[PDB]
Formats: structure tokens, sequence, C-alpha cells
């Protein structure tokens, strides 16, 4: 009755400090539908972000990509933070970019 | 090649808060291209890709009144599903279905779908002979006389060999620029240091299309997956994806491992080193 | 192209 989500962090292309860029919070697998999720600039919430259509796969999980404009520096910290029903509490996820 | 329609449509009940939401999503491959949202400003069945941005009003504004007949009647599915099941009026439950055909390079049909899941387990699902149905369980079973009664099977099979395949065929014309495209992995080890004793190789792929790769680490010929790391592939947003692979492998040692990489942008695989 | 369903379960 109840999945997780999986939630991956990551840059659309390779990131290269001073060049414009997308931030992605990709969340799948997750059921029910409602979930909340946010990208974080140094812990505060991106207000400029979008998010796909919600769509599922073959085993009827959901999955959708929030997204955001970006140009990221060396200083900078991004994260996503998620919260589903499954979650005791929102799980903050880092954006490495490298892993 | 091989190519699919496929429509993925979701409605949940709110009760309390109001009327049950209702989103469909419309495929081609692996790429989105239409979409109707009973939480947008203004629900209508529209363009989400840009080579449906020409076909004209008649086309959005039927496809927009069956997607409005479909929001009534699931809205009656989840109603008549919490009775099935007993359940209180109070809470969540969700309806969903998927839809559509996969047809191969001669361009006739090799499976049409039809199936429903009810809170995110099957329900009920139009077999491969587009003939039968399978039902999930008991009150599965109730759906399934009553369907077979009505011969539902006959009206979605008249769907899904003509139209169904028919307009597939015309949005491969429509985005033949993009949708009948290769793009091959661009792939490579990274290194990074772990323990004292071992370290990890993460094996990228990159901007491929179709979503469709296989990525797997072997040790001296033969494999390992029962520890290796293996993320689910994810969009980088412009419409190709991303995937990666890990394995922890001692020190010195990293020489022993290969990874490979399987993709129909590929004549023959990748193997590759750190 | 999108087709209906033409009753409930």
């Amino acid at each position: 009755i109840q999945r997780t989500p999986k939630i991956q962090v990551y840059s659309r292309h390779p990131a290269e400090n001073g060049k414009s860029n997308f931030l992605n919070c990709y969340v799948s697998g997750f059921h029910p539908s409602d979930i909340e999720v946010d990208l974080l600039k140094n812990g505060e919430r991106i207000e400029k972000v979008e998010h796909s259509d919600l769509s599922f796969s073959k085993d009827w999980s959901f999955y959708l990509l929030y997204y955001t404009e970006f140009t990221p520096t060396e200083k900078d910290e991004y994260a996503c933070r998620v919260n589903h029903v499954t979650l005791s509490q929102p799980k903050i996820v880092k954006w490495d970019r490298d892993m | 090649g091989p190519h699919s329609l496929r429509y993925f449509v979701t409605a949940v009940s709110r009760p309390g808060l109001g009327e049950p939401r209702f989103i469909a999503v419309g495929y081609v491959d692996d790429t989105q291209f239409v979409r109707f949202d009973s939480d947008a400003d203004n629900p209508r069945f529209e363009p989400r890709a840009p080579w449906m941005e020409q076909e004209g009003p008649e086309y959005w504004e039927e496809q927009t009144q069956r997607a409005k007949s479909d929001e009534q009647w699931f809205r009656v599915s989840l109603r008549t599903a919490q009775r099935y099941y007993n359940q209180s009026k109070g809470g969540s439950h969700t309806f969903q279905r998927m839809f559509g055909c996969d047809v191969g390079s001669d361009w006739r049909l090799l499976r049409g779908y039809h199936q429903f899941a009810y809170d995110g387990r099957d329900y009920i699902a139009l077999n491969e002979d587009l003939k039968t149905w399978t039902a999930a369980d008991t009150a599965a079973l109730i759906t399934r006389r009553k369907w077979e009664q009505a011969g539902d099977a006959e009206y979605y099979r008249a769907y899904l060999e003509g139209e169904c395949v028919e307009w597939l065929r015309r949005y491969l014309e429509l985005g033949n620029e993009t949708l009948l495209r290769t793009d091959s992995p661009k792939a490579h080890v990274t290194y990074h240091p772990r323990s004292q004793v071992d370290v990890t190789l993460r094996c990228w792929a990159l901007g491929f299309y179709p979503a469709d790769i296989t990525l797997t680490w072997q040790l001296n010929g033969e494999d390992l997956t029962q520890d290796m790391e293996l993320v689910e592939t994810r969009p980088a947003g412009d419409g190709t994806f991303q995937k990666w692979a890990a394995v922890v492998v001692p020190l010195g040692k990293e020489q022993n491992y290969t990874c490979h990489v399987h993709h129909k942008g590929l004549p023959e695989p990748l193997t590759l080193r750190w | 192209y999108y087709s209906i369903i033409p009753h409930s379960i």
C-alpha cells in the first residue's frame, strides 16, 4: 500500500562554475501521489521551481522531476527537501557535483 | 524500429477538500507530448512537445471532451471501489489507468494495453489477446463479469488496432526530427576514495535516448551486482537520460574491474575502466 | 489519441 520515494539531486549538464545550468530533483517509485518537493539554496526554499506532469511506471508507482535554472558557484550549496507520508520527517538530500 | 504510444491517467479522491484530482499524460516512446490536468488554471488537453503545437483546435477540443468524460467516470469508479471494498468515505484513494499500443518496425500492433490499478495495485488488465481480462481480486472479478457481458474488450480492441496505431504514425511524422533519434550514451568511470582498504568506482552513462540502458560491473569476466549500487534511470531535462552504477573495490586492483554499457545507439557495447 | 472508458468498474 505504501512506497517510499527514491530521491536524486543532480544537474542537467556537468556543472561548471559561472555557467548557466539546471538543478534537478527526481523523485520516483512512490505511492501515494501526494508529495512535497522543494529545491533549496543555502537551506532556503527556491521560488522559481518547475515540475513535470505526474506520471507513473509499470508498477504504478509515481515519478516527478522538479527543476530550476541556476548558475552554480564554488560556495553556494544546493539540496532537495522531500516529504511524503512514508517519511517520518522531511528528507534533505544535498547536491553533490559527483555522486 | 519499434515505437509506443502510452497514456498514464491518475485520479485521486480528496474527501473534505472537494472533487477528485484527475491528470492524464501521453507519451510517445520516452517523450511526453500531451497532458490534461484538472488542477490547472484552465483545464484542457494541451501540447507538451513543440511538434504538437501545430495540431488544430478540433484536436484539442475533441481530446478535452474525452478527458472530461474519463474524469467523470473515474469519479464514479472511485466511489464504486470504496463500496466494493467497504471503505470509509473519509480516506483518499487512487485509481489509475494505463493504455496504448506498441508497434514493431513494420508498424503493426505488437501489443495493446488497457489496465487499471486501485490504490497502486493491479485491479484489472486486458490480456495480450485483447479478448479476455485478468482480475486481481474478487472485487475485480465483479468488474470483469460486467465488462465481459458488456463487450468492452471488442470496443478497446477496435481502438488499439486502428486509431491508436494510426495516430501513433502521425505523431511519429509530426516529431520526425526528434522522435526517431538515437542518442548513444557518453560513458566513463570515476574514481573516489573510500576506506583505507577499499575505493568507489562509479560508472556513468550520460545524455542517452531512449531511456532503456544496461550498466553492469564485472570482475575479471563474470559478474557483480548483489552489492553494486544501481540508481534508477533519470531524466536530464533536455530529452536525454542519465544513469550510474557503482562498486566498492579494494585498492590497487581497480584495473581488474570493467563497466559494460549496452544501449540501442551502441553497435557494440562499451567496456570501460577507470 | 486519447480514448475513453465507457462506464464504471
